[PDB]
């Protein structure tokens, strides 16, 4: 279901709003 | 030594046994000077670069040493 890789996208500002990136389907 | 290094899913935190294992902290614009927040990504290296023009640019080298403001081990 997650065989791919790994993408994070962390912006400081928001402890609580982290942007992820990671495949869906 | 470990690294916090914001990859997959959450911070994954990642033990480096070559020779590189510094932990860098970088950090630039992603909206906060637009309109979200700042950036920030975590990796491990052999020669974190010292690229401070614009970029808040750190490098340690110790377990989970790269640990951003915004989200840390609380």
């Amino acid at each position: 279901e997650e065989r791919g890789w790994k993408h994070w996208v962390y912006y400081t500002c928001c402890p609580d709003t982290p942007y992820l990136d990671i495949t869906e389907e | 030594i470990v690294c916090h290094t914001t990859a997959t899913s959450p911070i994954s935190a990642v033990t480096c046994p070559p020779g590189e294992n510094l932990c860098y902290r970088k950090m630039w614009c992603d909206a906060f000077c637009s309109s979200r927040g700042k950036v920030v990504e975590l990796g491990c290296a052999a020669t974190c670069p010292s690229k401070k023009p614009y970029e808040e640019v750190t490098c340690c080298s110790t377990d989970k040493c790269n640990p951003h403001p915004k989200q840390r081990p609380g």
